[PDB]
């Protein structure tokens, strides 16, 4: 407790900085994939209603990508570390084995509820490899979980509900086998609309194949496989708060910096996990007006196309990252920089790859001549009409200077009050 | 579940994602109210074929549905997320406070409770007017 404290004291920013970096050593890269996993360990807040209405707390993450990009390496690091953490594979379980069931006892003639893979992961992990390979149909029972973690069971005799409040990881490949760069996201994922809404993140991985990306994984590769457990005789046939440095595992470079024990790192999680944080009101604006940007953005796209649809879902999506990131460092209210760790996830996740004076000024003429269908407009009427329909009544001297740069156009003559076009 | 709901209501969504073998007993349901008795109200939701409605396409290509299925509904209405740049901004305001309050936003009056809006109902359908000839 007291480590705890003294690291939370002494690390203010750096904690969700290091736990998202001592999260897996052995997997090189994808710093915002995890992130994303320390927010899901993080978790959310699950709010209840007076009138008894259910907001789910959980998040949904979907990553499609190469092959060899090390995913389900990082399904099975998050299967061991999770407490409660099922996989179930795409074909491995059907419907049946993931919603609990009803069956008849013989013994004594009554009807009886088995549960199910995700009943039984309740607050939990289900890991779910080659989703793609799913059929569509055990895509609408997961549905409802997704939604509000619910299963709803009614056969003659017998009717229950049961909880399913759970977190899904999904690990899926491309229609084509490898993503393709040309074709729009949309084609390559191949998934309806609302499978990807019901998603709260989706990511997407390439496995660019650059010189030096390409040296480093290797040498990455190579520490790793040539590193041996201490203790142990060579070619035999087989807490503190920071790890200690080991010259093949850290390597030389990475001396001025250390990774955070898995047991000491569990600790915290928990800890994490039993805070409940509140939201604030400064960072509500600041998260409703981003929301407003991001839906705005459609005309400011630019080649940019968007991964997933942008509904209301994702202002929950963000208030729920930005909760899980108030989690990660013990505190007790919402800052700026958490909205905005939470608004960067957000823009790296959905996008893959004076002059108004002039044009008001123009069309306030256009309006004001063929109101008038002459060529002779008393002033009277021209000032009325342009400062009437426009919010600000424009400065003189701006306006005179217009009038001066249109007659240098030869577009405007003002003579004795009276404008001719 | 059209019998269960004898005297009552029976919603039914994702109408469109069905096959037309149902449809041809939902005919006779809508129509005469019988199968064995099936008095109750049908309340169908119906999507896009394509996920979006199209004004171009005519009604019934956009709901892959048979003229007289549609004519057999009493009411029809449809729904569509025109963007609108002030109301979406009001949405958003809304769910928000929605989400954060735990509760509506505040109206002009307050709604009535389920229950007696319940009993309100139970007791209007008593009556049976009787229709003046002038």
């Amino acid at each position: 407790i007291a480590k705890i404290k003294k690291f939370s004291k002494t690390r203010s920013k750096d904690i969700f900085d290091q736990l998202a970096k001592s999260l897996a050593p052995s997997i090189h890269g994808h710093d915002y994939v995890k992130k994303a996993i320390l927010c899901l360990l993080l978790g959310g807040v699950e709010r209840d209603l007076e009138n008894g209405s259910h907001i789910r707390g959980d998040i949904n993450i979907l990553l499609i990508g190469d092959p060899s990009v090390a995913k389900s390496q990082l399904l099975r690091y998050v299967l061991c570390t999770a407490p409660r953490a099922i996989p179930t594979t795409g074909r491995g379980s059907s419907g049946v084995g993931l919603t609990a069931a009803v069956t008849t006892d013989q013994e004594t003639g009554e009807r009886r509820l088995e549960a199910g893979a995700m009943v039984l992961a309740d607050r939990g992990v289900v890991c779910i490899d080659e989703f793609d390979k799913m059929s569509d149909m055990d895509r609408t029972a997961i549905h409802e979980v997704m939604e509000q973690g619910r299963v709803t069971i009614a056969k003659a005799g017998i009717h229950a509900r049961l909880n399913a409040r759970c977190s899904v990881l999904a690990a899926a490949n491309p229609v084509y086998g490898r993503y393709d760069q040309y074709k729009t996201p949309m084609e390559n994922i191949g998934l309806q609309d609302s499978l990807l809404s019901r998603f709260d993140l989706l990511f997407i991985m390439l496995d660019q194949m650059d010189p030096e990306q390409d040296r480093e994984i290797s040498d990455h590769v190579l520490r790793m496989h040539r590193y041996r457990a201490p203790g142990e005789q060579d070619g035999d046939a087989m807490t503190q708060i920071y790890e200690k440095h080991d010259n093949l595992l850290h390597g030389t470079k990475k001396k001025k910096e250390k990774m955070v024990s898995a047991a000491f790192m569990k600790k915290y999680i928990h800890v994490a996990k039993i805070i409940k944080p509140v939201l604030t009101q400064e960072s509500a604006t600041y998260i409703a007006e981003e929301y407003s940007r991001l839906r705005s953005q459609d005309s400011m796209s630019s080649d940019t196309a968007r991964t997933s649809p942008v509904t209301a879902r994702t202002l929950e999506t963000l208030i729920r990252l930005a909760t899980a990131h108030a989690k990660a460092r013990m505190s007790k209210t919402v800052d700026l920089q958490d909205a905005e760790e939470a608004v960067e996830l957000v823009q790296y996740a959905y996008f893959k790859k004076s002059e108004s004076r002039l044009k008001a000024f123009k069309v306030a003429l256009l309006d004001v001549f063929r109101e008038a269908h002459a060529q002779s407009i008393g002033m009277n009427r021209l000032t009325e009409s342009i400062n009437r329909d426009s919010e600000e009544p424009f400065s003189s001297v701006e306006i005179q200077a217009a009038l001066s740069k249109m007659q240098d156009d030869n577009q405007v003559m003002v003579s004795e009050g009276i404008i001719f076009l | 579940a059209l019998v269960l709901a004898d005297q009552g209501v029976c919603c039914i969504d994702e109408f469109d994602k069905m096959a037309e073998a149902d449809r041809t007993a939902i005919h006779e349901v809508m129509e005469q109210q019988t199968i064995l008795n099936a008095r109750c109200s049908i309340l169908a939701a119906a999507n896009p074929a394509y996920g979006r409605y199209n004004p171009r396409r005519s009604l019934e290509q956009n709901i892959q549905l048979p003229a007289a299925l549609l004519s057999r509904f009493d009411l029809l209405w449809l729904i569509q997320d025109r963007p609108d740049r002030d109301n979406d901004l009001r949405l958003a305001q809304h769910i928000t406070y929605v989400h954060q309050h735990s509760r509506q936003p505040p109206s002009q009056f307050e709604p009535l409770d389920m229950k007696l809006m319940r009993r309100y109902i139970a007791m209007c359908r008593e009556k049976q007017p009787m229709v003046p000839e002038s």
